[PDB]
């Protein structure tokens, strides 16, 4: 008591030495981010491009298509299992273990393995998102300008470590408040105090965003427009579609876990094998990028077409079951590259599915399926992932239907407790339980 | 905030024909819009509702294409296509702005309504006779005096004393019909210390041809 | 589709009087809504979710109800409620309006106010001859107008026409039309209009002389 | 201990069944509580403004019975607090922070009756107070409420229902479900030590108090000031300048509303007649003006889409600026029982549309709109002087809906409470409980 | 997107007139618009802007009253009054929607224009004569034919050649002004074989007058 | 306020070569963009922010530069990139644009056909006569035209039009007009023109005789 009086007297005072640090380490991941944006662009391009040179000859095309995805896929694979196996898969369980003091930070390997190993797998049209490279890629930043300037302290190297990873998810999706939060929810130590200065996460944040925004203004990574209401006599729907997510959550943490097991019995750990059975992936990838390209991709570009109501209720089924598997496919092969980004893609098409269905059993709701799709759409992160505070906020931030807000929440906690009464575990937690134990035993 | 319907009118039995409902005052995307329906001294029968994007859209029991609800939101503007009419349709149409309290759905805003009558007949212009006092004119604190609108076709008409700025004092009879020509009056009594003394006027209006017709009520020659 | 029927079809009664019409649903409806069509307006939103009031709908207002029935109801209803109000669901598809209950006010004697017009010049120079007769603000509605040239009682091509019932003074009116064709009015002299009501005993005879 | 992480790992997120229905209801409660408080205020202001019309001829007649109605219901509040719970007045914000760290009792059986019923009677009659204060504070109580009653045993359970409570009643303060969640995980949890609150109860406890909110106020936004315009990049310094403006300003704030308690107590010396006395003069004073300038009076949401539409004047701007700094340190630092949160919003929207009016003069080439700066200035006083900026801007975006300005406004923010820790000032409600804490043990 | 732009034409100095600017496919709002005028083979000069609250209009560096810009986003136009006008508002006039990236503001689409001539000169038909070639010219591979149209206010006139349908070695020399009239030729080319064994004919129009003339060139006997 | 002055004023380059417009700054300027008019159309948006092409623009042109000087370029010129650039800023307040800068096509020497016309039967029905010259297609656009009424020497009654370069050969043409009256007119017998152009140093006589 005169003890804490001491303390909240003197809250809040987090060193301007960190503070500054803070702000460069933004601006760097904010770069870092913009550039590795563009990259993939190009890349993707040129696939686009070779792939006209080859117009006529269908089948030599299904081929070019193939081979540089493979290829792309390979050096991929390749620069990760050789010079830093630590960047495969999605790396935000590997930042959360840094905060714990669990893991190591190599970023001297880390920076320019995720960063051009991704661009190979996302560059040949794999099934993974930005987000994990960039988180990652974010705290290696903060990691680096802690030692590049020898910063001593508890503080200033869990404040670093976080506002990186911040800025690092603030740049992928110009998502400055789901950035922060994300910190703040899943991110943090979650069993003992912390030292993070929620001022300085802002600030890098801040940071980054403004760089994102130097670069990619005047374009929304999706753009929905502003759907319709919802009438209260309606919510209990939402609570519905938060059950079908929760009970699902569980089963594809089971799948992509399993898929992780199952799929290193076919290379060993043995990396050749393992380069090759990548290519192999990524090169199924640039196939169907082609032959069906709502099964192939990061995802993003169906929401705004799937919202619409513009895909047949067969087509859903379809992009959703493609979809299921080539999202299990690449992230659970240890393709350097997240699996945030596919998730949302998911939670859109069976949120629109569902929608469907509830626009002809209820025209007196006067339904668009349009915001089932965006309640649904951090449905999964809210299942599988457990965050969805940061889920939530996400959307909102994407989508900007901040009418939907109760709706949203309403299947967001659908989803956490149905995850939470079956049995599932933070797909992140897991992740990093499964390597701290690989570890000790 | 109004909805003004319009293109009612004369239609020959089995012909078809397309009402505008032109909305103002409000944001004409963002709301469900509706037609609904009142055949003469009846009730209110539910046609159709388009949503904003166009891509819902719900009828009354019907059949192929009776109706077909479309609405453009370049222009506020709802329509109404109406095919091989049958003498059923002659009523008053209501286009009305829809929404909901907890979430069933109310008819919010209504129009004026435009009127629909299905007829082998023609399009008739009224004759408008002024009706002024007589000789005996035994005229009293107050006047009364109206005029006679008679032989046009088909409803309604709208009559209207010195612009409608003689309100209070004014009675319009409803019309009676005879030999497919309907027929009214309206009377307006005002203060005879303002008549001869000064103008009265009647403005009949007959829109299913366009016409107005304004009769200045001369004291009896 | 929902049959919804309204309680009393045609229901009078004098302000000050609490009133209560009815809305009955064949099978199951909830949260309804009641519009008030006022005589020659469009209809209004009045009362919606069964209880809630429009903005601007005066407190004298209720409305209650659940399951197969439901009712609105006016706490000492006043004379501008003169109506036909409608009840309608959408609880189910499609949505459905009631019958409608027309609410009419009972009030003090009204006596009415005759007033006789000949054929105008410019319906002379035409063809025909309409003889227009007025009675305006009366109490009760029920009313009869006779037609009498040079004495004679004329029966012959009548056209009577009545108002709906006012809603400020809760007073009718009335307008009998004798129509005659060129030589048939010219051929007499002395036409009249008689109107006999429960406000006196003795017919008001209005008329006028061509000469 | 990497063994004992993988074991809390593979245990994570499982909260008791038991504790996620307790929420529910806590929720429910705290949300039908704060709707019916919500009513209250409104009934006894238009009464005030219906017995104004009853007087409306004789001019010092009608001045006099503004104040007098006004008068009697602070009064009537100031007892009712400084009589059956002390503990009640002010804020309450800083008292279920206190609660939290286990350091302040929650007396629900006198504070829910006290805190409701006085509060009803300060805001009743037009004090610049905002409803938050009751409601937060009110909503902990419900939380201890049926933590009681239904026996509720350990730690997670006791600050867990404390908290879920304490959101409920913000959300349901605002329409703001996040900025609920928010306030817990930002500003309300015990600052220095690891708790075991629950953040997915608190969420089903602010979901049940927003629909019951949503119920009930359907269709009519606290407030609405339409979508705004966008923000060029070339502009953002300018918010980053405003930031700091509320940032130096920030911290003068607290020291005057503390400051001002400590000579408010003075005047009354503790004594609970002079007390409810004073009360119900600052009480008289706020009903004379919500008539003769209205402005200055009340809580302040009526002006927010006034001052960012650009319908005031440069000077109007000036002056209620400062006739509202004046009541609302008058109201909240006199102990009434009401929060300072709501008419810091309404300070900074008028301070920034301020700045905005200023700034699009001096740069036409910016093609800017005053009611950008408003709406980042909104927020911007709780970001300098609350210390809770996330909270803040999550706030403002939930009621205001131009997520086009997140940039700016984040900006303005983060100048704010850089500007704040740089030039000393501490968080007004850590210093409050400070206070509080102090003031027990430096006697004894 | 269509920004469309009427309303000029001749003035009288001194005079005054009101200048429309019509927009298409898009959101008239959310968009600050602008005039813009450029003075005969000249410099661009910006005029003013109008945000869409019209709470803010700027004009350039100019006269107390000289311009009043409005507009009316409910029918989707932007106006330019011009009052006092003297010579140099003479001059193509263009709408122009306004935008930016960094957020320094550029003109982002622009409409056609519409010409104002500001002269007390007096609106005048033109007078066309035909210009074939004389009785000393060889009739090589290609012939210059051509036709006159001259003593005609104001601009423009419109020249073809067999409805334009003969646009291949055509010309058309700006037109000089003199005395307060207005002077052009044109000039087409035909291979020998083409004429004068088919018609060559000039079609010219001059609408500020109703002048739609035709001037067949014939061999000269 | 800020002046634009855009140093190549007109200008010439072979399609396939690296132009260059300028744009000077008064002050100091930040983010300029430039606009591209072809004749009789409305400008078009070109280059914006110093640097970033617009959504449609070819990727052979470019801008840069900074402070006080900046400028637009075309690496391999083309046909079709015939038109003025003007350059604009709205830095400072208020905006201004630039001269403009013509970029036309560079060619190959061409003589002009020469051409002469003798006044209309219908014009001297009415008292004038003009006789005409078309000097068609030539480059550069430098040219003299002399009249020679009998031999002799006239300089007043003649009206000289150049048209721009015309897109199909970037060529040029003139015409030159002769107005007398019709009394002048045939007052003399013999009226000739002559073309002084770079392609020669003998001049084209063309004319004709009355007789
Ligand atoms: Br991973
Ligand atoms: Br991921
Ligand atoms: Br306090
Ligand atoms: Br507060």
């Amino acid at each position: 008591r005169r003890q804490l009086i001491r303390q909240l007297l003197e809250r809040d005072k987090t060193p301007l030495a960190i503070l500054f640090m803070a702000a460069v380490v933004g601006t760097l991941v904010g770069l870092a981010a913009v550039a590795f944006d563009k990259g993939v662009a190009w890349l993707q391009n040129q696939r686009m491009g070779a792939l006209v040179h080859t117009a006529d000859n269908y089948p030599l095309l299904l081929t070019v298509a193939f081979l540089c995805s493979a290829v792309l896929a390979m050096f991929g694979y390749f620069l990760v299992r050789k010079y830093a196996p630590e960047a495969g898969g999605s790396g935000i369980p590997e930042i959360e273990g840094a905060l714990e003091d669990q893991r190591p930070v190599r970023w001297w390997r880390v920076l320019p393995v995720k960063f051009f190993g991704g661009l190979g797998t996302l560059g040949g049209g794999m099934v993974l998102g930005r987000e994990g490279p960039t988180v990652q890629i974010g705290g290696n930043i903060g990691r680096m300008v802690l030692d590049i300037f020898r910063l001593k302290g508890d503080e200033a190297r869990h404040t670093l470590l976080a506002t990186g990873a911040a800025a690092g998810l603030a740049a992928a999706f110009n998502a400055p408040l789901a950035g922060i939060l994300f910190i703040i929810e899943e991110m943090r130590p979650q069993f003992r105090y912390t030292l993070i200065s929620i001022k300085a996460v802002f600030i890098g944040v801040i940071m980054s965003t403004i760089m994102y925004r130097i670069f990619n203004h005047e374009v929304a990574l999706i753009d929905v427009g502003k759907l319709s209401d919802a009438p209260l006599n309606t919510l209990w729907l939402y609570l519905i579609l938060g059950i079908i997510f929760g009970i699902f959550g569980p089963i594809f943490n089971k799948w992509v876990l399993g898929m992780q097991d199952l799929l290193h019995r076919v290379h060993g750990g043995n990396i050749t094998k393992w380069v090759l059975m990548g290519g192999a992936i990524g090169g199924l990838c640039g196939l169907l990028g082609f032959v069906a390209p709502a099964t192939s991709g990061g995802g993003f570009n169906l929401i705004p077409i799937a919202t619409a109501g513009n895909f047949s209720m067969g087509m859903l089924v379809f992009i959703f079951v493609a979809r299921v598997i080539t999202t299990l496919l690449c992230f659970s092969s240890g393709a350097p590259g997240g699996i945030f980004a596919p998730m949302l893609a998911l939670g859109t098409v069976l949120g629109t599915a569902f929608g469907m269905v509830a626009v002809e059993l209820f025209p007196q709701y006067h339904l668009e399926a349009g915001t089932f799709a965006i309640a649904g759409m951090g449905a999964l992160l809210a299942a599988s992932i457990r965050a969805p505070l940061t889920g939530i906020i996400l959307v909102l931030e994407m989508t900007d239907n901040y009418q939907l807000i109760l709706p949203m929440i309403i299947t967001g906690l659908g989803a956490t407790l149905l995850a939470q009464f079956t049995g599932g575990k933070p797909l992140w937690s897991a992740i990093l339980a499964r390597t701290l134990a690989k570890q000790e035993a | 905030v109004r909805l003004l319907e319009s293109g009612g009118g004369l239609v020959q039995p089995g012909g078809s024909l397309k009402l505008s409902c032109a909305a103002s005052g409000f944001d004409y995307s963002r709301y469900w819009m509706s037609w609904v329906r009142q055949a003469p001294g009846k009730g209110l029968k539910w046609i159709g509702e388009i949503n904003p994007v166009s891509s819902t859209i719900n009828y009354t029991p019907s059949l192929k294409d009776k109706f077909i609800i479309s609405r453009d939101n370049a222009k506020d503007t709802l329509y109404l296509q109406i095919s091989k009419v049958r003498s059923e349709d002659t009523a008053l149409y209501y286009c009305a702005r829809l929404y909901y309290g907890y979430g069933y759905w109310y008819f919010d805003v209504w129009g004026a309504g435009t009127t629909v009558t299905v007829s082998s007949a023609k399009t008739t212009p009224p004759s408008v006779y002024p009706l002024a006092p007589g000789s005996a004119a035994a005229a009293a604190s107050m006047v009364t005096l109206g005029c006679l609108v008679k032989g046009y076709f088909p409803e309604p008409v709208t009559v209207t004393w010195n612009s409608g700025s003689l309100a209070a004092g004014v009675h319009t009879f409803p019309a009676v019909l005879q030999a497919a020509l309907y027929t009214l009056s309206s009377s307006v009594t005002v203060p005879s210390s303002s008549w001869p003394s000064e103008t009265v006027t009647c403005n009949v209006a007959h829109p299913a041809s366009s016409t107005k017709v304004d009769k200045k009520i001369v004291p009896r020659a | 589709d929902i049959v919804l029927t309204q309680s009393p079809a045609i229901m009078s009664a004098a302000p000050g009087d609490k009133v209560t019409m009815t809305c009955s649903a064949s099978s199951s409806v909830s949260y309804i809504h009641w519009y008030q069509q006022k005589s020659g307006t469009s209809p209004k939103r009045w009362i919606y979710d069964t209880s809630k009031l429009t903005s601007g709908v005066p407190v004298r207002f209720s409305g209650s109800g659940s399951g197969t029935s439901y009712s609105l109801t006016i706490n000492t209803m006043e004379a501008e409620d003169a109506a036909t109000y409608y009840c309608q669901q959408w609880s189910s598809h499609p949505q459905t309006f009631g019958g409608g209950t027309k609410l009419e006010i009972l009030r003090a004697d009204a006596a009415p106010t005759v007033s006789i017009f000949p054929p105008s010049s410019e319906q002379l120079t035409s063809g025909g001859a309409s003889v227009v007769c007025f009675l305006n603000n009366f109490y009760p509605k029920d009313i009869n107008v006779k037609w009498k040239i040079d004495g004679s009682e004329r029966q012959n091509g009548v056209l009577n026409s009545w108002t709906d019932q006012d809603s400020k003074d809760s007073t009718y009116s009335m307008s009998s039309t004798l129509t005659l064709t060129k030589d048939e009015y010219e051929r007499h002299n002395s036409y009249t209009c008689e109107a006999t009501h429960k406000t006196s005993t003795s017919p008001i005879v209005k008329s006028f002389n061509r000469a």
